[PDB]
């Protein structure tokens, strides 16, 4: 977006020297069929175990029986002839 | 050194100090200093300048 100078105006490009022009071109680089090499194995021998983990531990418990019930010798209470 | 000095008789038209000592004066320095005096901001049509 310059102005134009009217005073001194000036022309468009003229020729210069060139920079050998094929060696501006470039070749096309040329691939060759690859190979991921050799026979990959199943499984790998893992630092971490995969699953999850618990943050926190939680009692658990079994249930257990107790024995035969056996009787009792109680202190057995006076008779009520009006005093008690 | 050769201009600004005229002896005696020589023509003073382009010296600038003129005597009998006047082939032995020397000068010591001398400063310049351009100063450019433009226009800026121009005015500008739809035209251009």
């Amino acid at each position: 977006m310059a102005l134009i100078n009217p005073q001194f105006p000036y022309a468009g490009p003229v020729p210069i020297p060139g920079p050998a022009p094929t060696e501006t071109m470039p070749l096309l680089n040329y691939r060759v069929e690859g190979r991921i090499a050799g026979i990959q194995q199943a499984r790998q021998f893992m630092p971490f175990l995969q699953g999850p983990h618990r943050e926190v531990a939680e009692q658990t418990y079994y249930a257990i029986g107790t024995g035969i019930q056996m009787g009792q010798t109680f202190n057995q209470p006076l008779i009520n002839t009006q005093e008690g | 050194n050769n201009t600004a000095f005229a002896a005696v008789g020589a023509n003073p038209l382009e010296a600038i100090y003129q005597g009998a000592g006047a082939a032995d004066c020397e000068f010591e320095e001398i400063s310049y200093t351009v100063y450019q005096s433009y226009l800026d901001q121009l005015p500008v049509g739809q035209n251009g300048y």
